């Protein structure tokens, strides 16, 4: 499959998704942004089978959109979650749910920084940190050994490079290049591909 | 904001829909998984009969989820009119809720009527409910009481046949309490003989079988007089505690402790 | 080839959730189609017609779809004023928990749409 | 088309102390919704220093017991001494995992004193993985036995405790306690108690009453 | 469950077991399976206990309405065809095999043996049922034509004591029930009255 | 699945009820701090148990109909009342069930007589009088709950009653555990702690 | 797989003895095929045995279990097969022929009485083995065991007369209440002198 | 006689829920640093949902030269590394020399290719210092037979992965290396759910295997 | 297939349909189904044709070889019991019911039944195969005892008749056997000689 | 799954294997020498589903070891592919065979170099390039690309860099180094690992 992966500091969030997009033992494309922005200050990683991530994180997307031009201001981070939470539940019914695995991130100028997770049934729960994929198996530990509550930027990106170099290390699938974003009091900010 | 998605809820009534993911998530079965809880048998011996000028119902009062027995004291003969009880075997919530709509219905019926109803007719209306959900509410009867028309008796299976009996019994133990009914039944029986052999009907589901044990209950319908007699008998008590486990103050360890003065 | 409204399609679904999908949602209309060939065949044509063509009128004129109803008039029409179901408690009407723009619900009733 | 297995239901447990080792067991008899009887007790003596129970399929423990007994038997031919508590343990091991592809349904906990006189139990599984525990609850209601026991007896979770050791009527009052608690709630267990109380001085046997539903 | 039905001359006899099992387990052993769907019609009730139950019930419904409209006592191939519209649009979803028999002014007394199905055809007698099987032989080799309601009873009472000496799912006491202009004679064979056949 | 485990315990005028604090993937402990006793009340909580995805469904299913009785009524729920709905609640998908079984448990806002309840995933109302449990340690909260239980404890006793139970039925589960909290609920005041537990 | 089976055997203890019954039929499927087979084996003069299940099997038990006892009554020492003895023998036949996955379809009620002390056993097609006052089979551990175990354990000590009355009420319960029964059953009652069979012994029925 | 239970029926030389079950194994460890292999796991092992023990030794004392590894299936992996010591042992009294640890992992698998999916599952992982060095092989259920500077097996064997490659080295001082394995095990214990209960820790120096520690993971906890 | 035999006094009858069904073709309708296991026994073949036509052969040759061995004509118990055997070891690779039947000096007349499965026992009458069904009660009915040679004869065909008219894997020509001291007088009912029952 | 892949040109054999030996989504040895020397001038590439390979690679090179020492000369290459066809054909019988892919790669003195294809029917084909494993799909098209039946043995480890860079720009999974050697009139050489 693929990877994801979120970090959330003090007043900031990282997240780091991988670029590849395969469709049998061969990928088709290498620069595959899983990332949907859904307002200025919120990101959507979406991941999962093949066409139901981007149908329905274009759903949400244009969900948030429409209810920020509809109303004026932003959903918060933690409106976004428990609707996009509403919504992924309610089609664990008809049309197949969707098996996406979300990982909603985003900033609030009141709340501070904020990170969900969410399982293909709809599951949600903030974490400080969490990632999806076969690859969470192998950078969840390195995750929980040199986080603390108070991490500098520089030192949550030299952490996601550790994460991402020991998944180089020893996960089978070859994910080369990583896109990462940080998100903070100041909309979202792309950083340089972590590549190898 | 009343978002604009589904045209409306305008139908409620028993969704399917979300019964998709019911199909998919094996989890319990393949996908280790398993938490995935199950529903629960309670109603396991429960028995009527027919004396000399009226009815006596009986069941036991131990429900099981699964082989643990969750509740010890579950009350199984159910009110459906003053003068009509029905004791419930099978599923319970399915016997709780299909009681409970035609105790409704019986009642609104008897209301808008003016006079007492008669058993015959909560009878027809379970089981024509029964035979329209196609049996997939499993729902076992006793339907018991006294109407102008003399005592009768019924026992309404889930696929939606009834049988009219001077004598029944239904759940998990049917079968052991059926035993003493045939060995020691007669008609016109006087009230207390009735009892007698009702007590030891159930008894004899209690001891013989692993589904069913507890106090027991008894609804004594007459054509007067409805006694629910609950708990009639208490043929096991817990045994003594001989140790003084007795937890002490302090002897838990707390990391965070927050209080809220309600009033 | 649309959505912005949870791309109604659900062809995906097409078979029943139970024997007892659609059956038991639709058992208003199996219902009465069960009485009216019990009066088709026995009471006339007259009969049939003659419940079709009340029960129109008195759906025309009860509320705007948006909102809840009760529909007195149907209820007694049918024996359902004193033989109440399973339709009457789970997920009342009243509160429908789900609900689109007003306007755009009380077209389709019509069937602007 | 055939079941080659079926659940008869018991409940196991044993507790080793420093001069004692207790083995109790019900001795109801089940299968699916019926109770073929109740007085089928479920701890075998095997030698006067080492008590077997043995709980689940009853054809398996019956030829189980019958051939560890036998094994014994053999075992003083050729060797001339009675098996140590251990020696039993292992062999039992092996004995299961000769039957790995067609496993003994039955779980067996072997209560008794080892070579110097101090309490030893050894747990086993349906293929012989064997260790020692200092207690131990198999069968049926073995979920329900095992977190009591280790709270009243490994004090697990409780803070600022005298670690006592465990005295031999205290042993006997935790074990009754026990089980009148899960003949409450478990529908297996029930009708009496037999207790095994291994000794220097041999085994004596104690047999209580329970819920008979 | 061995309802039987014979035509006589001037009426019809009817016959069934008592015997409701649910497996192995006789779950009611004194049911009355002659359930008269009118004043003078009966119907016999095989197969699933449920669905001969509602579409009796149904079928009762129907034809009284259908009576009182016509202010007439119902045809008895009324009552046959009413039985096989439900049993044939519903042949997937039921388990019903009736024997429609009664008697009305015009063609006497009739014997209708709707099967599992949905068929109607007119039979001089017609068994169903699972011991049917066991009394097959019985009937074809005995019966004969211009009968009277006696020897039309103690042929039935022959057969079905037949049928429930062999059959599991058959047994307990024979209702019968002579059906004639007058009016139903219904009667219980129980015990020492159920003819009996000396085992080798 | 994702595990859990909810308890309730009556005692002198107070009630207990307690939670893990796994959400976890089938094997995967993701986060320590989900959330499954909720607040339906000044002295009324509810305890869900069984998927998480259903105990986040489940508990704002319910918080919309709570909300709209309060204010329709006006007055605070009697527990009694919220447990008639929660088997509305869960018996509306019968064929649909939400996998979980809540517990509920609080005080009579007007008398202050201890309740608490547990239902299955259709709903049946079952009202104990010492306690319920609920999730996939079902055996063991039992066995140790049907030993430490007393009747007419004072709220500590009851604290440390309740925490031993879960404390020893947790840690003797692979799919639960990761620290425990407990509500006491008095006529006066709630305490909400949170307990040592293995963290493995 | 079986295909002709027999339903039920009873067998309650007594003062001096064990008297066990059994009906005589045989099923083939839902079919009450032959009416006069027996099911009651006398296998030493000590030892009764009742059988339901397959009744082949049930005679190939006759031809080995009876062989046993000629060729040990031949040796004219004699040492005899006790009852538990038998009992033993027919439980380790049965776990032998389960553990080969070609069971011996049966489920006897092996009755005795030798050296003062009666004696009833249990072993079905798995090797099931065990030992009580009262037993029964198939629908008879539902309909006639109840009734049995209550009788007992008011009266855990009974006589011959009331032994076999109670016998012959859980026979009139079997017969109104199981599918498989017929009305014509065999009593089979040990006592010091040796074992006695009467049969068939009917059911008048009010 | 028909069959009569011959007697003891079948148990001679064995050495080469219904029934269904044989506990379980989880999270174990090795790597290989300079001053020689030291083995970690943790004590748990369940069956389903339920803990069967917490006190689960899963290192297996093979002999005073060597050690073996329990995961996947406890008891199909302590009845292989018995028969496996047996033949050692008896390898060393004839030829009057300890086995290598390469022997002995083949001959492992050799023993376990037999049966293959028969349904064994074995996660073994044999060490030991040779005379040609250090040893560490990974022999499971399936035959695989791979030497390896590092490995770790069981259900938590991936977090210990990661920890124990981030912390790895082949130059890492003993105490250093001690600390590497505790962590490592400890946080596989804490995601796992699995894996759990007292992570022993050995040590194969030079002649001896040693035994360094046995702490709780409540313990540990509170440590960190 | 409805095989049948009947002991009279002093000797046995036999009897059998012709008409070997692979489906609902019919492949042989001449079949002779009454194999001379010796000169005064006979065995009835029901069941699939390669089973019972390997056992009867094997049968005639371990009867043959004993009857030479013991100088002696066997007694009919003796090739019941053979038949017993080989029909009980092999009951899972065999679907045979053979319905032994002859005669011999010492117990006279003798009818075994050995079913499907291998049992083995002595009937006044036994009836076998698909066909039987149909008869059990004609045969109930009208057995009596103490019948001669000739009216067992025609009790025989008349039981054959109403099986074939109902069954359709029987059918055909009514071959019979009278076994007797003096020696076996076979004939064939076919056509017009088959009894014929008015259907209605 | 894994790679192998050989090029035969005028006068030598060059092969190529990959040296990760994956468990599960994690890879727990990238040193893995697929490469068994079945003679002084044979070598036995090995690979299909675990403990087969090993096992059959063993047997095979101790026949051929003991064939050696029990004659004094060398089995010929065609007599090692023909022998290990019959071993494996034999074995699609009893003990399930073995899915063992193999490639065999050779040089006799007297036939010129030889490259053996077999799949795990043992259905043996002498080619003058072949390769396992789904990377073989990706490359066998650049192997038909370039390949002439003169070839240096420079031109040849280019053409093998080649087909490896490209299975690493599109191949799913990660495949970091592979282990090269050639065989020629001296003996069997080992060449520079390929790493990336």
């Amino acid at each position: 499959m693929e990877y994801l992966i979120g970090i959330q500091g003090p007043d900031y969030v990282l997240v780091a998704s991988d670029r590849v997009a395969a469709s049998n033992i061969v990928q088709m494309k290498d620069d595959h942004d899983k990332m949907f922005k859904m307002s200025e200050k919120i990101l959507l990683l979406c991941v999962g089978e093949a066409g139901d991530t981007v149908q329905f994180a274009e759903y949400i997307q244009k969900n948030v959109q429409l209810y920020k031009m509809r109303n004026g201001y932003e959903l918060s981070p933690t409106a976004a979650a428990n609707f996009t939470r509403r919504n992924l539940a309610d089609c664990l019914r008809s049309r197949t749910p969707y098996h996406v695995n979300l990982l909603l991130a985003g900033y609030d100028e009141h709340e501070g920084p904020a990170l969900y997770y969410m399982d293909y049934l709809a599951a949600l729960a903030k974490a400080p940190f969490a990632a999806h994929g076969y690859g969470a198996f192998l950078t969840l530990s390195i995750l929980d050994r040199y986080y603390t509550p108070t991490i500098s930027r520089e030192r949550a990106v030299e952490l996601l490079r550790k994460c991402l170099e020991e998944l180089q290390k020893r996960f089978i699938l070859n994910l080369p290049t990583f896109s990462v974003r940080i998100i903070d009091k100041n909309g979202i900010h792309d950083l340089d591909n972590i590549s190898f | 904001m009343a978002a604009v998605s589904v045209y409306a809820p305008p139908v409620g009534g028993f969704s399917f829909d979300n019964c998709r993911r019911n199909a998919v998530l094996e989890a319990d079965f393949a996908k280790r998984g398993y938490k995935l809880p199950k529903v629960r048998k309670t109603g396991t011996t429960i028995a009527g009969v027919v004396y000399k000028d009226g009815i006596v119902l009986g069941a036991d009062t131990r429900a099981t989820e699964g082989m643990v027995v969750a509740d010890k004291n579950c009350s199984k003969i159910h009110f459906i009119s003053p003068n009509i009880y029905c004791c419930g075997a099978g599923t319970a919530a399915d016997t709780d809720m299909t009681t409970q709509l035609i105790s409704s219905n019986l009642e609104l019926h008897s209301l808008s009527t003016g006079r007492l109803p008669r058993v015959v007719t909560a009878n027809r209306m379970l089981k024509q409910m029964l035979f329209r959900y196609q049996g997939y509410i499993g729902a076992a009867l006793v339907l018991g009481g006294v109407d102008v028309t003399g005592p009768h008796l019924y026992s309404i299976y889930p696929h939606g046949s009834t049988d009219k009996l001077p004598y029944v019994t239904m759940g998990s133990g049917s079968l052991a309490a059926m035993a003493v009914f045939e060995d020691k039944f007669r008609p016109d029986m006087e009230e207390e003989e009735a009892k007698n052999l009702v007590s030891e009907a159930i008894a004899a589901g209690i001891f013989n079988d692993l589904g069913s044990g507890s106090n027991i209950d008894l609804c004594v319908i007459s054509k007067n007089k409805l006694d629910f007699l609950r708990p009639y008998t208490v043929p096991n008590k817990k045994g003594t505690r001989l140790g003084r486990y007795r937890c002490e103050k302090g002897t838990t360890a707390v990391l965070t402790e927050k209080i809220t003065p309600l009033e | 080839d649309l959505l912005r409204k949870g791309f109604s399609c659900v062809k995906n679904e097409l078979l029943p959730s139970h024997p007892l999908e659609l059956s038991e949602k639709n058992f208003q209309l199996n219902q009465d189609k069960m009485n009216f060939s019990t009066l088709r065949n026995i009471q006339g044509l007259f009969a049939p017609l003659k419940l079709q063509m009340e029960f129109k009128a008195v759906q025309q004129v009860q509320r705007l779809p948006f909102l809840s109803s009760s529909n007195l008039s149907l209820d007694v029409l049918r024996g359902n004023d004193e033989t109440i179901g399973f339709e009457d408690i789970l997920n009342d009407p009243s509160q429908s928990e789900v609900m689109g723009e007003p306007h755009l619900m009380v077209e389709y009733k019509l069937g602007l749409l | 088309r055939f079941s080659p297995y079926v659940f008869n239901g018991g409940t196991i447990l044993a507790i080793a102390g420093e001069d004692f080792a207790i083995v109790a067991s019900d001795t109801r008899l089940s299968e699916g919704f019926s109770i073929h009887t109740r007085d089928s007790p479920k701890c075998y003596k095997l030698t006067d220093k080492t008590v077997i129970g043995c709980s689940g399929f009853h054809g398996d423990c019956l030829t189980l017991t019958k051939i560890i007994e036998a094994r014994l038997k053999m075992y003083k031919h050729s060797n001339n001494k009675a098996m140590t508590t251990g020696a039993i343990a292992a062999m039992l091991s092996t004995i299961l995992y000769s039957r790995r592809f067609f496993p003994y349904y039955v779980y067996n906990i072997i209560g008794g004193l080892d070579e110097e006189g101090k309490g030893a139990v050894y747990s086993f599984d349906p293929v012989g993985s064997y260790q020692r525990d200092s207690f131990k609850a198999g069968g049926s209601a073995s979920a329900m036995l095992q977190p009591l026991l280790d709270n009243q007896v490994g004090f697990k979770n409780m803070q600022n405790v005298e670690h006592v050791p465990l005295s031999l009527d205290r042993a006997m009052r935790l074990v009754k306690d026990v089980f009148i608690s899960a003949a409450e709630r478990d529908v297996y267990t029930g009708d009496a108690l037999r207790i095994c109380i291994v000794t220097k001085e041999g085994i004596r046997e104690e047999t209580v009453s329970l819920r008979k539903d | 469950t061995t309802i039987m039905a014979v035509q006589f001359d001037g009426g019809v006899v009817l016959g069934a077991d008592s015997r409701t099992t649910t497996g192995s387990y006789i779950a009611n052993r004194v049911t009355d399976k002659l359930t008269p769907i009118h004043d003078r019609i009966f119907c016999c009730r095989s197969g699933s206990a449920a669905d001969t139950q509602a579409v009796a019930d149904a079928v009762t419904y129907q034809l009284g309405f259908h009576s009182i409209e016509l202010n007439e006592p119902p045809l008895v191939h009324t009552a046959a065809s009413l039985f096989k519209e439900m049993c044939y649009r519903y042949r997937e979803d039921l388990m019903a095999g009736i024997i429609i028999a009664g008697w009305d002014p015009q063609e006497g007394g009739q014997v209708y043996s709707v099967p599992m199905g949905g068929m109607m055809v007119r039979q001089s007698f017609a068994i169903g049922g699972s011991g049917s099987s066991y009394i097959y032989g019985y009937v074809d080799a005995t019966y004969r034509e211009g009968m009277t309601k006696e020897e039309c009873l103690q042929f039935t009472a022959n057969a079905l004591a037949l049928a429930m000496e062999r059959d599991g799912s058959s047994g307990g006491v024979i209702r019968l029930a002579a059906i004639a202009e007058s009016g139903v004679e219904r009667q219980v064979l129980l015990g020492d009255q159920i003819p009996k056949f000396a085992v080798a | 699945y994702n595990g859990g485990a909810v308890m309730a315990m009556k005692g002198k005028n107070c009630v207990a009820i307690a939670a893990d604090r796994r959400f976890g993937i089938q094997a995967q402990m993701v986060t320590t701090d989900f959330q499954k006793i909720f607040p339906m009340g000044d002295r009324l909580y509810i305890g869900l148990a069984g998927l998480a995805t259903d105990v986040q469904t489940v508990a704002q299913r319910l918080k919309f109909r709570l909300n709209l009785y309060e204010l329709k009524e006006g007055r605070q729920i009697k527990p009694y009342t919220l447990m008639s709905m929660v088997a509305n609640l869960l018996y509306e998908k019968r064929f649909g069930p939400y996998y979980t079984e809540p517990v509920i448990a609080g005080l009579d806002p007007k008398t202050f007589k201890p309740f608490i309840c547990s239902l299955d995933l259709i709903g049946c109302p079952m009202v104990t009088d010492d306690f319920v449990v609920s999730g996939t340690c079902a055996e063991q909260m039992y066995g140790m709950c049907e030993s430490l239980w007393e009747p007419n404890m004072d709220p500590d006793h009851l604290f440390e009653t309740i925490s031993q139970a879960m404390l020893n039925a947790v840690d003797r589960d692979a799919v639960s555990g990761m620290g425990v909290i407990v509500h006491i609920i008095e006529k006066d005041k709630i305490t909400t702690r949170t307990l040592k537990a293995r963290m493995d | 797989n079986p295909m002709v089976t027999g339903t039920s055997v009873l067998g309650v203890k007594f003062e001096g003895g064990v008297v066990i019954a059994a009906d005589m039929l045989g099923s083939y499927g839902s079919l009450a095929r032959f009416r006069n087979i027996s099911r009651i084996m006398r296998v030493n003069n000590s030892t009764m045995l009742g059988a339901s299940g397959d009744y082949a099997d049930f005679q190939y038990l006759k031809q080995v279990l009876g062989q046993m006892v000629i060729d040990e009554e031949l040796l004219g020492d004699g040492h005899s097969y006790s009852p538990r003895a038998i009992h033993s023998w027919l439980t380790r036949a049965m776990y032998s022929r389960r553990s080969k996955m070609n069971p011996l379809w049966n489920t006897m009620v092996i009755g005795g009485y030798a050296d003062g002390e009666s004696f009833l056993g249990y072993v079905d097609m798995l090797g099931v083995a065990y030992e009580a006052p009262s037993l029964a089979t198939g629908y008879g551990a539902y309909l006639a065991q109840p009734l049995l175990r209550e009788v007992l354990e008011k009266q855990p000590v009974l006589s011959q007369t009331e032994a076999r009355d109670l016998v012959e009420r859980c026979m009139r319960v079997l017969y109104y209440r199981d599918a498989r029964s017929y009305n014509r059953f065999q009593i089979a009652t040990v006592t010091e002198k040796g074992v006695e069979i009467e049969g068939p012994l009917s059911t008048e029925t009010n | 006689l028909l069959d009569l239970g011959p007697g003891s029926l079948s148990d001679g030389l064995s050495l080469a829920e219904p029934g269904i079950e044989m506990l379980h194994g989880t999270t174990t460890l090795a790597f290989k640093f300079r001053h020689g292999v030291i083995v970690a796991a943790d004590s748990r092992a369940t069956a389903g949902a339920y803990i069967a023990s917490q006190t689960v030794k899963k290192v297996i004392e093979i002999n005073p030269y060597l050690l073996g590894t329990m995961a996947g299936g406890a008891a199909d992996c302590s009845f292989w590394e018995r028969l496996l010591a047996r033949q050692c042992r008896i390898y060393e009294l004839r030829n009057k020399e300890r086995i290598s640890v390469a022997a002995a992992s083949k001959l492992l698998a050799n023993m376990v290719y037999q049966y293959k999916g028969m349904g064994l599952s074995m996660g073994t992982m044999i060490c030991g210092w040779d005379k040609r060095g250090p040893g560490l092989y990974y022999v499971d259920s399936e035959g695989n037979r791979i030497s390896g500077a590092t490995f770790s097996v069981g259900s938590g064997s991936v977090y210990a992965y990661g920890v124990m490659d981030r912390g790895y080295s082949y130059d890492l001082e003993v105490e250093q290396a001690y600390d590497l394995a505790r962590r490592a095990i400890y946080q596989a214990t804490y995601r796992d759910a699995y894996s759990g209960g007292a992570v022993n820790l050995y040590h194969v120096r030079e002649d001896g295997w040693i035994r360094v520690s046995s702490d709780n993971v409540a313990d540990l906890h509170e440590k960190y």
